[PDB]
């Protein structure tokens, strides 16, 4: 079996990952206490769904998961919630004080009294694995825990894990949403300590899916649970070629492989199409070739920026449900000769197609259609710096004026770590420059 | 004119 | 023309 | 006798591979539990070509199954002859190849390599005169290509007496899985230059347009594109498998085929094309299924036959016909585009016939050539291979596995001097 | 019926011109004239078109064109694939060729036809200029060559 | 042999067409699956001139089915005889020609007619010895019209040394869809000039007028128009489809009817005029069925035969009646009106007999004139055309093709240069 482990860190990566194991239990049949009454095979069925879950001797499915936060409050909601009974107990790691928005205290001060806890309850899920892929990490760049203990606790599974794939999703700030002034820093110094030892980041511009719920949910103030809802429809595309029987990225070193040219840029811009209203349910349903046209329109995409100012590297066009393989080409087709899509030079301007025909689930009295079919195109472009310039710009103002610092400073970081950081930030922009 | 021309090349000749 | 201007350059070239 | 040992090789060469068991199982009237239920003698007398006999009059398949993940054969297994295989014959990794051909060739398919060998050995020892191997593979996956070539450089080491014949599937911008299939066919066109006596250009692009354009399908699907390969693997192998005026051989086709060492890519083609579950009401004449075959709408190889030459041509005609009749329109073919033949071979086409016609057909003609035309299909792998290569795109999923540059940069030259080489028998 | 005219004579100017430069076949010298296509003369067209193809690209020519034309078959052949080699040039080189339509090659005659075939011909000799610029009046010229 | 191709384009030509397919295949005894039925050798003697032969003794007709729009073809398919005809016959546009000449010859027709010629190439090619081609198609609309005489000049390209018949529908304003009809009409009547070797006039004014005040049909259909047209075409074509004392082909008659290669226009007529489901109970007597065929009110052509002189007549008479009563009737026509026949062409009145009647009829009588009365036809659309021109009425249509007022004023003055040499040669 090729089994992955999923890390939910801090606030954010916790209600994504609470968001996703509803959804992929309704995906695969299973119920909140973990019971699967469809699974007749007491034994090896569909043995796919076993890279995310375990059996337990008593027929109960426990996800392959590790949720942290260093706050409590997160976590008891998981605790006392619709999946209580999902995930074991040693599964759920809390602390008692937070990082209060600051990646110095997630690095240097309290994540270093949780980091051996957290390494010993993944590296017991690690045990029970037979063929351990890697590791999918869920966390924010702004919040202090999502930032500062996601970049220990990578550089740490780095050292025990080596050869193992290191999958993240992490959430890009976004000023209508966010709860801290410090959230760029927070983002550089994260980015920077995470970039060595990531293989592949979707990024999720929080700013990107408020606006798809606006205009697309009709949803005048959407919630983080509005926009989690939508973010676990998207991972769910994403993880969908190692959950079930499919033809295309049935292993994470395939994601690095088919995505990221270059070791540095690992960031793909993912897109989803349809996003509909379950108002609209009832509504004609979009053909293979709108759905695909759906995902080169900026309106669509998961990070704010315009890949028409940039080139394509990679492209993958991941569907679900009802497809085939006829209509997708003759969409393509008409795609290439009506959109502007440069690729690099050096790279074949290739779409790799994935179909699973395992149409898309909706999380019932959740605000999304039920649709017939579902893509996801994961594309590795240049535009995505777009998003790392308006980081850095943010970064500099405060930073040429040494705001906050102190505070960073006085759970015992060098000032000096700033200035690596967004140095090794600006020679990420130019990489990207330089392919473009 | 094209006609300068195709004279001037009978004189390169 | 840019038939004149062809024709120039070819006969610059020829010279 | 006259045994074959077949083998199939990563996902779409398991599903090829299984497609043309299903449809040669029916034309030997062998069912999926491995029974015969015919009713012509002509269906056994060269049975053992492809076929074990097993306890209890029983045929099994002399198939080797290969992948480095266990998805695709499990497909296979639970398909409707999925339980005519040895189960032995099953070998299988656990990590996958990923699309790439250094996993296939250097890592992965080189832990799993001596146990597929083990198999084919213990296939060989049951054979009484073993005449070759035939693989199906695809050229732009990590397994079929890199773990592939791998097995035909080994399989030529052991037995290099040996014919190894392949069914090559070449990747497609318009049937593509992934980006680097240019990398993982030009390092396997390389291989098979050197390593194979015959290998057969299956085109995703032509399967694709023959489906679309001319079959009418909206929508084609692996599932069609693989009933067309199915048939013309059919075809091509229906010489060897049934008695006619040529009692053919895998040597003999090569020696026939094959005028230089190198130059052994054939574009197969089919005539009448089908789509699967279309019943055709009417049968063709010997001139339409002549005018259809040699027509490039019916070629599996997306190459224009008149932008070269033939320097050889096999044509394989099935079912009930005038063998006059045949000769005469080969002939008229022949006298009429004669330019299109090279003249220094002379009577370079030739022509058998077989009784029996394929399932669903009354009469159907296989074509086999080996054209110049083929540098097409090369020249367009070439194109997209440095495209990407120029700027070393990529190039990190392969070096990160311990390969070179350098191993690239010999893979294009070799491409280039085959394009160059066929380009002087044009000429 | 005057700018026909007009345009006619500037189209034969121009082929004038390349001549200069590029001889004309024997076959196309007879058949050069300023009034060549105010009437449907198909027969100019395909040696006109063969004229110019040749000096584009003589191997993409060679590729996509069979030739001399013996047959009507081949000439039917050779139409056809007129129109989609200039399809395919026009998107290549982004022309703007409005109404690449059969009837350019059925009919090859008019003013339509005739603005047509300037633009083509002045197309082909901006190609000839860019390559001629990479490489590198006229009484004055001669008079210091002599 | 000797082969005909047959072809019907646009709206029309197909249903006239469709009629003439019907009636002759029950002549033979074909029914709707292609299968023979009949009781008489002499029914297959000369079937090979319309049909070829198909797997299974099935006739298939060797028609060509040609327009710009699906909907008049649908309704063919859809009929009593729809699925006798090749499917890859059919061969339509989706744009339609809107019953402009210029959208049927220079831009809707000019896309569609190299598809139609590849069918025209595949049934004459399938021909042992191909006589030549048969266009039914009106004058008065678009595809028809103008995709049917560029049809006929690019045929004439392709096989120039084969013979061009046409059933011309010839528009009236007493029949009339559009009022562009008389440019449609001049404008093809210059191409059938040059491009046609037999043109049978068929006057949509003759046929309401033998409908409505001989037939005593109050409100006639096309419906019923197409009947009599239906039975003029059988008529015709009967010394091609039966054995008789003419062995005739379409260059025979062409010969003997054509004496100058402009004056090639015919008047056609029949003998007993009947209307669709009535039955006459009483047959005709010879002499009944002469004075019949050559009285102006059973002329398919709205001209009077006493307002020119004949030039050359064919007479063809259907069923078992006396040879020699056949002979002495027309001679008396001859030597009773032998003024209305040119006496510098002797014998200019020739007359076939066939055993086998039309359906319905125990005999019947078939007239062809060529008269120099048919400028009388021109000579109306001239006036009708001219009316408009001079005002240059609706020629924007025509110019926003790409048409000049030129090649107006050169199809009128053709068409004038057409009715002053009849005039010449009726003085």
């Amino acid at each position: 079996m090729r089994e992955c482990i999923s890390i939910h860190v801090g606030q954010a990566g916790v209600q994504i990952g609470n968001a996703c194991w509803e959804l992929y239990c309704l995906e695969h049949g299973i119920q909140p206490d973990g019971q699967m009454p469809s699974d007749k095979t007491i034994g090896g069925g569909d043995d796919s769904f076993n890279t995310f879950f375990s059996e337990t001797g008593a027929g109960k499915h426990v996800p392959r998961a590790v949720f942290v936060d260093l706050e409590p409050t997160v976590i008891d909601e998981v605790r006392t919630g619709t999946y209580r009974q999902l995930f074991h107990p040693e599964q759920l790691i809390t602390g008692k004080e937070d990082a209060a928005n600051n990646y110095a205290r997630g690095h240097y001060t309290i994540g270093k009294e949780i980091i051996d806890l957290v390494l010993d309850r993944i590296r017991k899920l690690a045990d029970q694995c037979t063929g351990l892929q890697g590791f999918s990490v869920f966390h924010s760049f702004g919040g202090g825990t999502g930032s500062g203990f996601t970049s220990l606790l990578m550089e740490r599974l780095s050292v025990d894990y080596g050869k193992k794939s290191k999958l993240e999703f992490s959430i890009y700030p976004a000023p209508q949403v966010s709860t801290a002034v410090v959230e760029p820093y927070n983002s550089i110094l994260t980015t920077h300590t995470t970039l060595e030892h990531s293989d592949c980041a979707f990024m999720v511009d929080n700013e990107a899916i408020y606006d798809i719920c606006r205009r697309n949910l009709d949803i005048e103030r959407p919630t983080y649970t509005n926009l989690n809802r939508l973010i676990g429809q998207i991972v769910s595309s994403i993880t969908a070629s190692l959950r079930f029987d499919g033809a295309l990225n049935v292993d994470l070193t395939e994601f690095q492989t088919n995505l990221v040219p270059y070791p540095r840029a690992h960031f793909p811009l993912a897109t989803y199409a349809p996003v509909i209203s379950a108002e609209k349910a009832y509504h004609e349903q979009l053909s293979v070739a709108e759905i695909t046209n759906a995902c080169f329109e900026p309106a669509n995409q998961m990070v704010k920026c315009d890949p028409r100012h940039g080139k394509y590297m990679a492209c993958c066009l991941l569907y679900r449900g009802d497809v085939v393989p006829k209509d997708v080409n003759a969409a393509i087709a008409t795609i290439k000769t009506k959109r502007t899509i440069q690729f690099v030079d050096w790279c074949p301007t290739g779409f790799k197609v994935g179909i699973n025909y395992e149409p898309p689930t909706v999380v019932p009295g959740g605000d999304l259609a039920k649709v017939q079919r579902a893509v996801c195109m994961l594309s590795n472009t240049t535009a995505i710096a777009e998003a790392w310039a308006r980081l850095d710009h943010k970064f500099d103002l405060m930073y040429a004026k040494r705001a906050f610092v102190h505070w960073y400073v006085g759970e015992g970081m060098e000032e000096g770590e700033f200035s690596e950081a967004r140095e090794d930030m600006a020679a990420l922009e130019k990489d990207y420059e330089e392919v473009g | 004119s094209v006609a300068d021309y195709a004279e001037l090349f009978k004189t390169l000749e | 023309d840019d038939i004149q201007y062809l024709l120039h350059l070819e006969a610059m070239r020829r010279f | 006798m006259r045994e074959i040992v077949h083998i199939q090789a990563g996902q779409c060469g398991n599903q090829i591979g299984a497609k043309f068991w299903e449809v040669i199982s029916d034309e030997h009237g062998i069912d999926p539990t491995g029974s015969y239920h015919g009713d012509s003698d002509l269906q056994l007398e060269r049975i053992n070509v492809y076929y074990n006999e097993a306890a209890g009059n029983k045929y099994v398949p002399r198939a080797i199954l290969v992948d480095l993940e266990p998805g695709t054969m499990d497909s296979v297994r639970s398909g409707p002859f999925g339980q005519i295989f040895r189960p032995d014959n099953f070998v299988f990794g656990q990590s996958g190849a990923g699309n790439n051909w250094a996993k296939g060739h250097y890592t992965e398919g080189a832990e799993l390599v001596d146990s597929v060998l083990d198999v084919v050995r213990k296939e060989s020892e049951s054979c009484d005169c073993l005449q070759g191997f035939q693989l199906t593979h695809s050229l732009g996956g990590g397994t079929g290509s890199g773990m592939g070539t791998l097995l035909i450089s080994k399989i030529r080491e052991e037995y290099p007496d040996r014919i190894m014949n392949t069914f090559s599937v070449v990747p497609s911008p318009k049937v593509s899985d992934t980006v680097v299939e240019p990398y993982n066919a030009t390092l396997s066109v390389h291989q098979l230059v050197e390593n194979t006596d015959e290998t057969y250009c299956i085109d995703n692009e032509a399967l694709y347009d023959i489906c679309f354009r001319t079959l009418k399908l909206t929508t084609p699907t692996y599932g069609d594109l693989n009933h067309l390969v199915s048939a013309t693997m059919s075809g091509v192998t229906t010489c060897l498998r049934f008695p006619g005026q040529l009692n053919a051989d895998l040597r003999k086709l090569a020696v026939n085929m094959v005028p230089f060492p190198r130059l052994h890519f054939f574009m197969p083609g089919f005539a009448p094309l089908t789509s699967r579950g279309s019943q055709q009401y009417r049968a063709l004449t010997v001139p339409e299924l002549t005018q259809q075959m040699f027509d490039a709408k019916n070629m599996m190889a997306a190459c224009d036959p008149r932008h070269g030459r033939y320097l050889t041509v096999a044509a394989v005609f099935r079912g009930r016909m005038s063998m006059k009749e045949v000769d005469e329109q080969m002939l008229n073919v022949q006298n009429k585009n004669s330019s299109y033949f090279v003249e220094w071979i002379p009577n370079n086409v030739k022509t058998a016939v077989c009784d029996i016609p394929p399932r669903g057909l009354k009469m159907s003609a296989t074509f086999i050539g080996n054209s110049t035309a083929i540098q097409e299909l090369f020249k367009r792998i070439s194109e997209q291979f440095t495209a990407m290569f120029r700027r070393k795109a990529f190039l990190h999923w392969y070096t990160g596995e311990g390969m070179d540059e350098m191993e690239f940069t010999e893979a294009e030259s070799n491409m280039n001097d085959l394009v160059s080489e066929y380009q002087q028998y044009q000429d | 019926k005057a700018e026909e005219k007009e345009q006619s004579e500037k189209l034969h100017r121009k082929l004038q011109g390349l001549a200069l430069v590029h001889p004309l076949p024997d076959e196309l010298r007879k058949l050069i004239a300023w009034d060549m296509f105010l009437k449907p003369n198909q027969v100019a067209f395909v040696h006109v078109m063969h004229y110019l193809f040749r000096l584009l690209d003589p191997a993409e020519f060679k590729r996509r064109f069979f030739w001399p034309i013996t047959d009507k078959k081949s000439e039917a052949n050779f139409r056809s694939s007129t129109v989609e080699y200039l399809k395919h040039l026009n998107e290549k080189h982004q022309l703007h060729w409005a109404n690449i339509k059969s009837y350019l090659v059925v009919m090859p005659g008019g003013m339509r036809f005739i603005n047509f075939l300037l633009e083509f011909v002045g197309f082909v000799i901006q190609e000839l200029i860019k390559q001629r610029e990479k490489s590198l009046s006229a009484k004055v010229m001669a008079r210091q060559n002599a």
